[PDB]
């Protein structure tokens, strides 16, 4: 998901 | 509602971008031919220019006359009233010209000029003397 | 806050009843305004009570002990409000001192499938309603998705490694219930180059600046432009950047074509203004010699005469000034020339660097989803972003094995026994389990009701690696099939010592080319035990699963060597290399909203299965098959606490479904 | 056999 961005 | 500040998205590109699988690549490819067109499109006519610069070498610095300096006058000399008759057959109603070509006389003094020996001078005829050319 | 931030972190509207809510109290939400707000505060409060003790049984004894008054006047609902919210795991879910010793006898016989964090919660939940509850693990160990490499002082997570926020975290209460030590992540990220040069500030904050722009920008084609099909297939986010991206080289050009072709008019303008130059130069050419030849016949002279060299001169002057007039015009068209070509337009969009490090960005996104950009859907494939957690993303520095680990214990578990076929009925259900070891010997359980944790891309496996009987309905299968299963894996480096920016969380690796982008693209810097952990993403995931170890932790280290050093780097003591997608109990990392599918397949994950009837004309029976996991959950899929809330989600269901609701009533 | 919990 999204929330995984770095 | 609206794309982020640069990017440029119009409705119709996009269709255009899609119509095949490597259409939008052939659409780039395009503008790459027209801008090499359109760049060297420059030298041609950027030395052409260059060329046309060429002829013109020089100026015209041993061609401008003496100066006009002189002090207009209310008085009529009938060599200057002469000037005036034959200004009439060569320009026509061009009252600046004739003006000039006299050099001490203002514009509206030549026209009044026109008006007062219209009569004895036959101006009317040495006017469409003129206009027959 | 205080009882309205209970709400929040129990992740519910303070100031108004829930849809599950009013599927329970539906005598309280279509009553007066009064009755819900008192609904609403021994709810909100009731969960305030358990969130600031999480640790100990909340009883409804307990809960109207401290409840004031008029809240505790209606004891029906303080008791109504608590079993609803103890039912839905609301409260006294996860690891806490019971106060009443579990039911002297049991009811109910539930197999579980797996026990991952979804199957764990689920069956942590069951057991807590009294019933008979075994969990059938495929593998050798607890946790699934959730790995810890532990060896020596060597701790690293080959699955979860993040807690994104405590903010409505489920995994908040169970950070206080275990032992858990969460790191907060520094989210200062330098990137470094294919050559080990490090990315100069000017360049990475333009390029993430224009990453963000470009994803902005197919939102805007997926929602103002309706850009979402094209030829019967589904646009993915991928081929929404493509388009946006070659519209912003195409306006390059555009731009510097209108510039040149601004520079041939004021070429050509000139060119025109030049011939009448020339020409003009004749006539006073001429026109000198006429009046040089008129001034020679000297005076006295009669008036026609005088009149010709008066005229000559005029009509010459007349003409010089013209000339002179027009060449005020050549000096502004030759100097609006040298303004033009002296500053063009944007020469290129993106340069070779660039696009590189825009590409670093993309592997990034790619690592996010755990899937190539080319596979997400444009329009739902970031659905789940309202739901994000607040505060800050942490790691757990002991590995997140002490919670599958911690939930595990006190529960019925099978290790070892890989589910070959669920059979399901009307009057009940059976497990056909194989023993992992000696494959060919056979188990067989019976059970009222059945709870498949299997991960998607088990449920995906062809042929079937677990045979349903009877079929999957075809809804349920569609949704197996369009729902996305993702692959993203890891590279443990175990060293002893140092040789990174300690202060620094994680370092990006710029990849040469588009094609491998993923490959060993980001490090992590989390462990008290000097140890670097390697990320393999996008289309690089699946590639490297057939690459030997050895070759991929060499790679590791030159990319390492370039940044910090030929000698700086040592040969790694220990290294691990996961392969999720070969992986029988797995075939993947985590779901992604594919394209072509949409929110909606989630839910259909999470639908249960009732079966046929027995007897023809007989009644329609009671759902048997059950779906709890990280893709069945549509607000927090692909996540730890996702799948918790999962596990909490249907052990409520079957319970309800089996031992009746008595909060209804 | 394997070092993972
Ligand atoms: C590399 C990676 C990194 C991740 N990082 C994060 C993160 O930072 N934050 C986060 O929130 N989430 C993360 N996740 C996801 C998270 O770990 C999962 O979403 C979660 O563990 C899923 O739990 P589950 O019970 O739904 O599936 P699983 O945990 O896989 O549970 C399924 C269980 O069933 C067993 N099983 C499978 N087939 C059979 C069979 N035929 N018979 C019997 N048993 C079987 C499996 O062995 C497994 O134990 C990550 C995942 C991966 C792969």
């Amino acid at each position: 998901p999204l929330s995984f961005l770095v | 509602r609206k794309p982020p500040k640069g990017m440029f998205l119009s409705q119709e590109d996009v269709e255009a971008v899609s119509a095949n699988a490597t259409a939008a690549t052939t659409v780039l490819r395009q503008l790459d031919m027209e801008l090499v067109s359109v760049k060297r499109q420059i030298q041609n006519i950027k030395q052409t220019n260059s060329a046309l610069k060429e002829k013109l070498d020089g100026g015209i610095e041993p061609y401008r006359l003496p100066e006009v300096i002189q002090k207009c006058n209310a008085r009529w000399t009938t060599e200057e009233q002469l000037l005036a008759v034959q200004a009439i057959r060569k320009y026509g109603r061009d009252f600046q010209a004739i003006s000039d070509v006299i050099g001490n006389k203002s514009v509206v003094q030549v026209k009044n000029f026109f008006v007062n020996y219209r009569r004895r001078f036959n101006i009317d005829e040495v006017l469409q003397e003129w206009e027959a050319e | 806050s205080g009882v309205e931030g209970a709400a929040f972190q129990s992740r519910l509207p303070h100031d108004r009843m829930t849809s599950q809510e009013a599927a329970c109290f539906p005598d309280i939400i279509s009553g007066p305004q009064q009755t819900q707000k008192v609904f609403l505060f021994i709810r909100n409060r009731t969960l305030q009570l358990w969130l600031d003790n999480p640790k100990i049984q909340l009883t409804f004894e307990a809960t109207l002990q401290q409840l004031e008054a008029p809240y505790n006047s209606d004891t029906v609902l303080v008791h109504r409000v608590h079993s609803y919210l103890e039912r839905h795991g609301l409260i006294n879910f996860g690891i806490y001192k019971r106060i009443k010793p579990l039911p002297t006898k049991k009811t109910g016989k539930v197999i579980i499938i797996g026990s991952g964090v979804s199957g764990l919660a689920a069956a942590r939940q069951l057991q807590s309603f009294g019933m008979d509850v075994t969990l059938l693990e495929a593998r050798d160990r607890v946790g699934g998705r959730v790995a810890t490499f532990r060896k020596g002082n060597y701790v690293a997570d080959l699955g979860a490694m993040v807690v994104t926020g405590l903010g409505g975290n489920p995994m908040a209460v169970v950070s206080k219930q275990v032992n858990m030590e969460l790191a907060k992540i520094k989210q200062k990220c330098p990137l470094y180059e294919a050559n080990g040069q490090a990315v100069p500030k000017e360049k990475d904050e333009m390029v993430e600046q224009e990453f963000n722009r470009l994803l902005e920008a197919t939102s805007y084609l997926s929602h103002q432009l309706d850009f979402n099909v094209l030829n019967n297939k589904p646009v993915s986010l991928g081929q929404a950047l493509e388009v946006v991206i070659q519209l912003q080289e195409k306006h390059v050009k555009d731009e510097q074509i209108e510039h040149w072709k601004k520079i041939v008019k004021t070429q050509e303008e000139l060119k025109e203004l030049l011939n009448k130059m020339v020409n003009l130069k004749e006539k006073i050419k001429e026109l000198h010699q006429q009046y040089k030849e008129a001034s020679e016949v000297k005076p006295p002279r009669d008036i026609t005469a005088e009149f010709l060299v008066k005229s000559k001169h005029r009509d010459l002057t007349a003409l010089c000034k013209e000339y002179d007039e027009l060449a005020e015009t050549q000096g502004k068209l030759e100097e609006k020339l040298q303004e033009l070509e002296a500053n063009p337009p944007s020469d290129v969009y993106l340069s070779s660097r660039d696009r590189q490090i825009l590409d670093w960005h993309f592997a990034n996104l790619e690592f996010a989803n755990a899937t190539p950009l080319s596979t997400l859907s444009l329009k739902h494939w970031d659905q789940d972003d309202d739901f994000e957690f607040t505060g800050s993303h942490l790691t757990v520095r002991n590995g997140y094995s002490c919670v599958p680990v911690a939930l595990a214990e006190g529960l019925d578990i099978k290790l070892n026994t890989a589910v070959r076929q669920v059979r399901y009925t009307a009057s009940g259900c059976e497990v056909i389990a194989v023993n992992t070891r000696s494959t060919s010997q056979t188990f067989i359980y019976k059970c009222d009701a059945v709870l498949c944790t299997l991960p998607l891309g088990v449920l995906k496996q062809q042929p079937p690696a677990v045979q349903f009987v009877p079929p999957l309905p075809e809804w349920k299968t569609s949704a197996v099939q369009r729902m996305g299963f993702g692959n993203l894996n890891k590279v443990v480096l175990c060293f002893d010592r140092v040789f990174w920016d300690p202060s620094v969380n994680l370092f990006g690796h710029v990849g040469s080319t588009t094609a491998s982008r993923g490959e060993l693209f980001l490090f992590w810097n989390l462990y008290k035990a000097p140890i670097l952990l390697a990320l393999v993403a996008g289309e690089a995931a699946g590639i490297m699963e057939n690459i030997s170890d050895d070759v991929i932790v060499g790679r590791c280290l030159a990319i390492l060597k370039g940044i910090f050093g030929s000698s700086a780097v040592p040969q790694p003591k220990e290294t691990v290399v996961s392969r999720w997608r070969a992986d029988p109990w797995a075939r993947g990392s985590y779901s992604y909203v594919a394209a072509g599918s949409s929110g909606n397949d989630y839910d259909l994950m999470a639908q249960p299965i009732t079966p046929g009837p027995s007897i023809p004309g007989a009644p329609q029976p009671i759902p048997r098959l059950f779906f709890a996991g990280e893709h069945t959950i549509r607000n927090y899929p692909a996540t730890v606490h996702g799948a918790l809330l999962s596990g909490l989600r249907e052990a409520g269901r079957i319970a309800d479904q089996f031992l009746g609701a008595m909060y209804t009533l």
